[PDB]
């Protein structure tokens, strides 16, 4: 019901400015103030800026890094908040949460103090922006030469996800498909291994499928 | 708002006498002054830690006190008619 | 800035234990902290707003309080879904500062990692990238160290590491530190060792291979 | 004149809740706010909680350990402050000071700030509560077998004090009667020695007297 | 919490000038009350609000500070001033106290009259093997007592009692009493009390045995 | 009233204060004083 929809892009070249969109639903939207919290992948939450409701002025402040680097703008006619990232840098690669503000049991914020004390109840899905000049591509899936184990490096794709199946799912014993790590290019390098006992090193074909680019690489593993 | 306690001298009212401390200002608009006073229960009413009460008129009507120079005596006054009556 | 140093960093208990998390400040914030929960790969979730008061929708097993500077969340009792990251965050002053978080796993047997090392395939040599993969599997606790060697040069920064989450079947972890290299120094060097230190290990396990071997 | 009288018990079994009493005198008592500072023996001061005057609300806060573990209640009709120790623990064995608050030269506390800045002028005698299941008893006075010295361990009594006299005070040369140390039982173990020169090891009878239990043990010291 | 680390821990002088510095962890600009507790007695406020003399406290004391690190000074010392002096903040609840400073008199570094004692055999009949380690007439406060029961370094099984500052020579006397039982009194032999003090050149290890 | 000295106004503990509206004059006017008739 009361839901928040973050969008605005994936791969962006640095310098080329960015528009985001925090699409809301479910409630009377200018009751609540709005804020932006970014998060670099594998890092803690990094608050960017808020924007007050119009009854509180509609005022928008920022964090220290977000002074000049960012610009919030809400639209109550659509119940959406646009975030402007002018001159994006590779530092600004991360998942971008957007949340609302919560009124009390009497449906109010705080009178004295800062005013906002009851937290951010509904959190949006978060949009993920990679500030890099990479491209949407199928992965360069290469197997891993070796109870031993083996694997397939599902390297250099965009975007998420792939789906790796060992002999099309006929092999499952010991599959530790590791999460995909990005690169300096911004390309996903996914690791997917399986503990194959060293007395049996069948022909193990990792049957990956990168359905965003329809790239189904069937790479047999050999030592 | 008021900070009041039950009195302790005797039992003939035991209650009804509330040692009401309170903040206030003074002459120097810039100054403050919270004092205590003893009030009969009929001039105040509570409002809903220790109980706090203000005054029953403070949501209805303004309040004045009498200037202490005047008397309050009913005076024997003859009531005379305008002539021609 | 007013900084939150949230204690502890990780936590280990079992199903139906009592958990207590203390988050302090650098200044006087008398009750202005919102207590959060972010499960991994998910959104945050407020648990205790204003450092003492239960959020509606959050169960009564949680309890936060404090003093003015050093605040403390406590949990009575643990539930098997409570193994998440719990973040304190101030509501006293802009800018918003968050806490350290506490990635909580389950207290269990100290498991040794299934330590492995891997040469890249020779068609991945034909791609040029010498991704030296150092596998770990089924280790508890979180305390693991991976040390690299390329002809006994302690490599750093040229590796990309990927670790599994808390397991369901034994609540252990599995790790893959992947030493990202090139082919010219794949063939320009021989001794390709991954030294792995873990608590379940008695010693730093140094799995190794060579150029093509 | 303006004096504070702390009482409320000695040996208490743990769990069995406790009532204290900070009996005042000498001044108009609801002028001043009240507080409790405990002190474990051989330790620094450990503040427990205060309670404001009724003009300041009569509000009572606590220290962090004292949240839930303690409960202050004053009585201006008697000029006394009761402290409630529900579920006492052996951790709560200590001397319990109680003090008032001091108004300024204009007879006032602070307007801004916390309000209380002029300290605690009159300190009470302090009551001593031992949270243990011991009993009032005479001491198990045992002498010490040996210029040497000798002694008598005035062990396992309640309450304070004993009074040790070496040959009924006929021996005084070198008497170092050490202070009584408690035990895990909560019983006083007092040490009392005297440097007797080793060429003279008379018959030295420590003539102790535990007048709270009227226990006068006359223990001769022998090697 | 805002913690007070009061410096020093002990102090030794003789009509001397004494200075005690108590710092903070935050900005408390003038909100510290300076206390005095003589041993076995009540506290006594000396300098309220970190700079101002309490009425009834003599003018030989002087406190001041900066906002965080406050400093009391004494000009001059008096022979009754050998007490424990505690800084304590008045800026924020909860009340936090200082470390205190147990002040003795600077004098000759005296060696302890170190002794060890077997319990009496009727105290063996009580079962308790109170191994008493006597020290007497030592200066300074810096003393260490180490226990040995068949060369097992005993800890926690001892109750220690020390005299105060002496009048006739301003030294201390100590009695660390190793509280034991009879089954391990007879189950062990070598009953040593190793005593380290500054007036001692070495750790003095007085010792005895089971019944000896 | 009893750092630098600070004084208020002498009426501020006794009586209220007004200033003159600046439109009026302050001139004593030559005014004849006449009797009601019959006197
Ligand atoms: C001038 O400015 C004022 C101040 O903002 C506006 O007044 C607000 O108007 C909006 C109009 O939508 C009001 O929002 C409505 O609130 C109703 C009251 O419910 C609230 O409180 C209950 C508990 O009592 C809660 O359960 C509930 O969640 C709300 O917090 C709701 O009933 C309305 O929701 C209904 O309709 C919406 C869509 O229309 C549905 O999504 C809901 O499910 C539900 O069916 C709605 O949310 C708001 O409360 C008003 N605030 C005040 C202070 O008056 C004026 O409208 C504005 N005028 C103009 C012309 O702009
Ligand atoms: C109805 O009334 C309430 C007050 O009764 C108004 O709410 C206030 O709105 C102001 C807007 O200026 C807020 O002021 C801000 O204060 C910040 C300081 O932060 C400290 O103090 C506040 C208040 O106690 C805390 O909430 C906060 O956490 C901190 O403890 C300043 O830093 C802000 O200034 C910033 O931006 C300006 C430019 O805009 C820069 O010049 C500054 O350098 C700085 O970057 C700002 O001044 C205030 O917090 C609100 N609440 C109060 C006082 O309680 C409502 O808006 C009003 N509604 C109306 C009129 O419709
Ligand atoms: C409602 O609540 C208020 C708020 O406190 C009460 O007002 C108090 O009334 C009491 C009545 O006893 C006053 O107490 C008296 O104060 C006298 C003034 O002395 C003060 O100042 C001198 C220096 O000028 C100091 O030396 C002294 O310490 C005081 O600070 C005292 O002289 C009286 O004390 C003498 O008699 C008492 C016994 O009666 C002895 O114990 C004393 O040692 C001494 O001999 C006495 O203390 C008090 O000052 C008032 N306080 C305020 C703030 O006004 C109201 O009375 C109360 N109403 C009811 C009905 O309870
Ligand atoms: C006349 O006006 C004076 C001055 O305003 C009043 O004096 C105040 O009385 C209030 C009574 O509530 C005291 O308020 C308490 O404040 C505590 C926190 O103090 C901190 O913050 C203040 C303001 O920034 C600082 O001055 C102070 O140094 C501290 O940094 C709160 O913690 C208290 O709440 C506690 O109890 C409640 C329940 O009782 C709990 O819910 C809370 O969690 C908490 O445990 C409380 O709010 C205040 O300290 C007094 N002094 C001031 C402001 O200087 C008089 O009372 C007033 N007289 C009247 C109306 O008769
Ligand atoms: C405002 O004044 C009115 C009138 O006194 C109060 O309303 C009611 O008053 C009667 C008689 O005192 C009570 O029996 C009712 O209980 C009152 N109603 C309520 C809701 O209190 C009213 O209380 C006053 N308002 C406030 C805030 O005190
Ligand atoms: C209240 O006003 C009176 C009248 O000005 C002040 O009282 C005295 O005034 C005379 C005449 O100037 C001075 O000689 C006295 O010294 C004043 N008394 C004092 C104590 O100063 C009085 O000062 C005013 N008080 C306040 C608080 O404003
Ligand atoms: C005294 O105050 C109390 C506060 O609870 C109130 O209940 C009581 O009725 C008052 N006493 C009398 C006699 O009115």
């Amino acid at each position: 019901a009361e839901q928040l929809v973050e969008s605005g892009g994936g791969l962006v070249p640095p310098g080329r400015s960015l528009r985001l969109s925090c699409s809301a639903s479910g409630f009377y939207f200018p009751d609540y103030a709005m804020a932006w919290v970014r998060q670099a992948p594998g890092q803690g939450l990094q608050w960017v800026g808020f924007m007050r409701g119009w009854a509180y002025g509609g005022s928008a402040q920022f964090a220290a890094f977000a002074v000049g680097k960012f610009a919030i703008s809400r639209d109550d006619g659509r119940n959406v908040v646009y975030l402007d990232v002018k001159n994006p840098t590779f530092e600004d690669t991360g998942v971008y949460f957007c949340a609302r503000e919560q009124r009390n049991k009497d449906y109010r914020y705080g009178q004295e103090g800062f005013g906002y004390s009851y937290g951010m109840d509904v959190w949006g899905r978060g949009t993920t922006v990679v500030v890099s000049t990479a491209s949407t591509k199928g992965p360069s899936v290469f197997p891993l030469a070796p109870t031993a184990a083996l694997g397939c490096l599902v390297k250099d794709y965009f975007p998420e996800p792939v789906t790796v199946s060992w002999n099309s799912g006929a092999l499952t014993s010991g599959v530790h498909t590791f999460p995909a790590v990005l690169q300096s290019s911004g390309l996903y390098s996914l690791s997917s291994v399986v503990t194959v006992p060293s007395s049996s090193l069948q022909t193990y074909i990792c049957n990956v499928n990168h359905k965003p680019s329809n790239t189904k690489v069937d790479k047999r593993v050999e030592p | 708002t008021l900070q009041c306690t039950n009195v302790t001298n005797n039992i003939t009212d035991d209650g009804e006498l509330k040692n009401c401390s309170f903040n206030m200002t003074t002459e120097l608009r810039d100054k403050k002054q919270k004092v205590y006073s003893l009030f009969y229960r009929l001039d105040v009413v509570q409002i809903n830690s220790n109980k706090e009460y203000r005054l029953i008129n403070c949501n209805t009507s303004a309040i004045t006190q009498a200037c202490p120079k005047v008397s309050f005596e009913p005076i024997p006054i003859h009531y005379c008619a305008p002539a021609g009556f | 800035d007013i900084h939150m140093t949230q204690s502890p960093v990780s936590l280990s208990a079992s199903v139906g234990d009592r958990v207590t998390i203390t988050c302090r400040a650098s200044h006087f914030i008398a009750n202005y902290v919102n207590w959060y929960q972010q499960k991994p790969g998910k959104a945050p979730t407020l648990l205790i707003f204003e450092s003492s008061t239960l959020q509606r929708g959050v169960p009564s097993r949680f309890s936060a309080y404090g003093d003015g500077t050093e605040f403390t969340l406590s949990i009575n009792t643990l539930q098997p879904e409570d193994f998440a990251s719990y973040i304190c965050q101030q509501s006293h002053s802009p800018p918003v500062t968050f806490g350290a978080g506490t990635r909580v796993d389950q207290k269990r047997t100290v498991a040794a990692p299934s330590v492995f090392i891997f040469p890249p395939s020779d068609e991945q040599l034909k791609s040029g990238t010498a991704s030296v993969v150092c596998l770990l599997n089924n280790f508890y606790p979180r305390e693991a160290k991976v040390q690299w060697k390329v002809d006994n040069a302690l490599q750093s920064g040229n590796s990309q590491e990927s670790v599994t989450e808390q397991d369901s079947k034994d609540s252990t972890y599995s790790l893959s530190s992947t030493l990202t290299l090139s082919k010219a120094d794949y063939e320009k060097h021989k001794v390709y060792a991954c030294e792995v230190t873990h608590q379940g290990l008695s010693s730093p396990v140094t799995k190794s291979f060579n150029r093509g071997e």
